[PDB]
């Protein structure tokens, strides 16, 4: 069959975040309710091309905006971020509930500095609406054309002609 | 055809609510007249046959069968019931039940407008016939010969149900009326010579053909006497009319593979009737008789020309009521001497004089004696082989010879000589004996004054 359209080593180079899964665990919702917009545009995208190939631009506007997120975070609120991400890095399961004054320290300086709310219980797992610009897919399984169908039996139902027609069974 | 049907049918509860006493009369009176009302398939015509229905016709082969028949059960019921005098009377309306339900598929046997009702009807009459003959039979070898006329039968038919089912599914019908005008040739192959085979071996059986013939001087001497007499005159023409109708389906092959069975039945009636100038035994001297005429109509079949058809139909019809009373004649010696040794009892015309005219008279017909309609049936059966070929005079003249010999030889040591001394019951004969022989005889005397009406669809 077809020979495999992959992207050049070159459409893959972005600035990664490369810090830890207990940095971005200690941050995790203020960047779901700031970097909230091309995010779920990215999912979106990726859920409805159902190809990663389709979706390169977008996941580069999501570390565009993540990178922003923790830039945004490391000028004003370093100290007390790393404070919390710290406590939330000794843990092995992570907990949130071991964490909860590093937590208002770190939430307190955010929204006194950036602004930014952190979001209640339910929030974060509500199904929003995107809009975006791309066009819908139009075939994204790539279905070929279906099989037609059998034909369906219409008419009155006439009587058997001359009954079973079973060697001599006349009716 | 089903104003035949539907009496034969209502004999059932005539016969299973008469008195205790009077089984025979009324089913022997009501038989009489379904035998008077079968006079009616006589309507025929020289174009056309008798088409009733879709499932029933009657050409003018079918007609002299029918009415034979339906002339037979009261003979059998006039028969039958001296040796079950003694019997219970619930197993004496079974036997009659048999015989009217042996009557029942006879008679729409013959009639079958399609081929496989034909079969199912001609295998259906295997059952009643079996069921009298390992049932009320005499003797120890009549499970046996029960045996015998089942599986040669069947061993024979099961290939012709496989046969008539390609041909439904080749032509699209069974039906006789429509393979008249839509049969194809059927040319020379290897399938098409076991088509032939599976086609023409069941009825070769019910003939029967001879080396095929094992089952009959067991199953018509092992019978009672209604059993002896259906098989001797019903049961070996079903064999000629399937044949006769089947052979439309299988020309031209039919002018090649016949010879083989031309020449078994041309030296089997010669070997049948050696064997009958050393029979023991009476009723297998008449049985293997049966065999001997059968070999002609089976050679009148296979020649397949319009004197032999006539020959064969008379020589069927003929050959049915001779048999038949030679049966019975075999049963008016046996319940007097309990034997069937023919050397046994001898000298029975100084004792019965009347029965020894009987006797006599049998004996001429089944010599061929002219004009009875056994020698216009072996006459043209003679004619249209001396037209097959000129060398068959050399079998049919010798075969003449001998079967005047087994018949007057049975005639001269059944009847004639010095009487045994020591047998002392031979009593006179009855009306009932007398009567059965009469039945027998009269109407193959009348036969020979208007002998076109059993000359088959082609006078
Ligand atoms: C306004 C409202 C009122 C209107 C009133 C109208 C009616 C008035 C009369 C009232 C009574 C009606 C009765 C039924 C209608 C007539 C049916 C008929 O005769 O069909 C002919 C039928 C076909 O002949 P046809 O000339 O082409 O058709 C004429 C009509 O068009 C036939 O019509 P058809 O073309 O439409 O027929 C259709 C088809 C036509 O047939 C076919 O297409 C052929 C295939 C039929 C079956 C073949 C099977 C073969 C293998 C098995 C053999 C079994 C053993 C045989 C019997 C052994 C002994 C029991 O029939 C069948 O296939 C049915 C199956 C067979 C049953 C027949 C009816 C029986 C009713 C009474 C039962 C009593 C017991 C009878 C004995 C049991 C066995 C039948 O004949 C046969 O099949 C022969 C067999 C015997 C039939 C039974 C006769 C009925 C009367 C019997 C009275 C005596 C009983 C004695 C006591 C019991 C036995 C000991
Ligand atoms: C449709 C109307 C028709 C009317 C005309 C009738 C046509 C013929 C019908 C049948 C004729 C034979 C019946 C008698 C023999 C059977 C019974 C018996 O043995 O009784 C002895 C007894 C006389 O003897 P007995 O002294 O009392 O005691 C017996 C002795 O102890 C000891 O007895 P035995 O052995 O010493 O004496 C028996 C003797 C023994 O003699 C023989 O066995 C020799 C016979 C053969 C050689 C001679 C004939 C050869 C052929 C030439 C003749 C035919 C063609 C002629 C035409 C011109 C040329 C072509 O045979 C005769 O006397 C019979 C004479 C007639 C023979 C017919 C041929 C039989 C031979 C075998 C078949 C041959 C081919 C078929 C021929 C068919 C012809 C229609 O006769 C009677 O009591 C007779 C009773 C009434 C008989 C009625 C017959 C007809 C019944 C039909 C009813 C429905 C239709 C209405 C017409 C009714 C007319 C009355
Ligand atoms: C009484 C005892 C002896 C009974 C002997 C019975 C006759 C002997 C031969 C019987 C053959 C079997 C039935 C054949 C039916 C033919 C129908 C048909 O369509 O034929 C053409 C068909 C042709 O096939 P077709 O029709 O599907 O092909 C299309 C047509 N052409 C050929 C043009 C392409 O023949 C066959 O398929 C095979 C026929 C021979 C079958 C061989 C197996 C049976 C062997 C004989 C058994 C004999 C009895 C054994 C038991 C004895 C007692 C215990
Ligand atoms: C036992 C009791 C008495 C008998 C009861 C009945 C049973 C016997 C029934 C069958 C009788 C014999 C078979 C039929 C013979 C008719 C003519 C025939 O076919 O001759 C044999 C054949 C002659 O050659 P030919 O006919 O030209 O072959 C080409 C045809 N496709 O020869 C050949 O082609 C060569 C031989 C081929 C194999 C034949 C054997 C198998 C088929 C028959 C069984």
């Amino acid at each position: 069959p077809g020979i495999v359209e992959l992207p050049s080593l070159e459409d893959l180079k972005v600035q990664e975040v490369k810090v830890s899964s207990s940095v971005l665990k200690a941050a995790a919702h203020h960047y779901g309710a700031q970097c909230d917009k091309p995010n779920k545009e990215f999912m979106l995208c990726r859920w409805e091309e159902k190809d990663p190939r389709r979706c390169l631009e977008e996941g580069k506007l999501v570390n565009q905006c993540a990178l922003e997120f923790f830039r945004q975070i490391k000028r004003h609120c370093a100290e007390p971020f790393t404070e919390y991400w710290t406590c939330i890095d000794y843990s092995g399961l992570q907990l949130f509930r071991r964490c909860r004054k590093e937590q208002a320290q770190f939430d307190k300086c955010v929204l006194d500095k950036l602004g930014w709310v952190r979001p209640d219980l339910g929030e974060l797992s509500k199904v929003t609406k995107v809009k975006t610009d791309r066009p819908l897919p139009e075939n994204p399984y790539h279905s070929r054309a279906r099989p037609e169908p059998n034909p369906e039996v219409e008419g009155d139902l006439k009587p058997a002609r001359h009954g079973s027609r079973l060697f001599f069974w006349t009716m | 055809m089903l104003k035949y049907i539907i009496p034969t049918m209502m004999l059932m509860p005539l016969t299973w609510l008469s008195k205790n006493s009077m089984i025979w009369i009324n089913t022997t009176l009501h038989s009489l007249l379904i035998s008077l009302t079968s006079l009616l398939l006589l309507n025929q015509f020289g174009d056309n046959s008798l088409n009733f229905s879709l499932t029933f016709f009657s050409d003018s082969l079918s007609t002299p069968l029918l009415i034979l028949t339906m002339w037979l059960l009261p003979l059998m019921l006039m028969a039958s019931q001296h040796h079950l005098s003694k019997e219970n009377l619930a197993r004496k309306k079974l036997f009659i039940s048999m015989l009217i339900l042996l009557q029942l598929f006879l008679i729409m046997t013959f009639t079958a407008t399609e081929l496989i009702f034909f079969y199912i009807m001609f295998e259906a009459t295997l059952v009643p016939t079996l069921i009298i003959i390992t049932r009320w039979g005499n003797q120890t070898e009549r499970l046996n010969a029960g045996l015998y006329f089942l599986f040669y039968t069947l061993a024979g038919s099961l290939p012709l149900l496989v046969a008539l089912i390609y041909i439904q599914n080749t032509m699209g019908s069974l039906n006789f009326l429509i393979l008249q005008y839509w049969v194809q040739p059927m040319p020379n192959s290897w399938s098409n010579t076991f088509m032939w085979l599976a086609c023409m071996m069941a009825f070769m059986v019910k003939m029967p053909l001879y080396g095929l013939h094992l089952w009959l001087p067991k199953a018509h001497v092992e019978a009672p006497i209604a059993g002896s007499m259906v098989l001797a005159a019903i049961l070996l023409k079903l064999g000629g009319y399937g044949m006769m109708r089947i052979t439309l389906l299988l020309n031209p092959i039919t002018d090649f593979m016949a010879y083989p069975f031309i020449m078994l039945s041309l030296w089997g009636m010669i070997m049948t009737s050696s064997i009958c100038l050393r029979q023991t035994d009476l009723k297998s001297l008449i049985a293997y008789s049966s065999v001997s005429h059968m070999a002609l109509v089976i050679v009148a079949i296979l020649i397949q020309t319009p004197w032999s058809y006539m020959g064969a139909t008379a020589l069927m019809i003929a050959h049915g009521l001779t048999s038949s009373m030679l049966f019975c004649l075999a049963n008016s010696n046996y319940e007097r001497v309990h034997s069937r040794t023919m050397i046994l009892a001898r000298g029975l015309q100084t004792l019965l004089p009347l029965m020894a005219a009987w006797w006599l008279l049998a004996s001429l017909t089944n010599l061929a004696l002219p004009p009875s309609i056994n020698l216009i049936g072996e006459l043209f059966v003679v004619m249209s082989t001396f037209s097959w070929s000129n060398i068959t005079i050399i079998l049919m003249g010798l075969n003449m010879v001998i079967t005047a010999l087994y018949s007057l030889y049975m005639l001269i040591t059944t009847q004639r000589g010095k009487h045994t001394h020591h047998i002392n019951n031979i009593l006179p004969s009855f009306t009932r004996e007398n009567a059965l022989m009469s039945l027998h005889m009269l109407p193959l005397l009348l036969l020979s004054l208007n002998p076109k009406i059993i000359l088959g669809p082609l006078y």
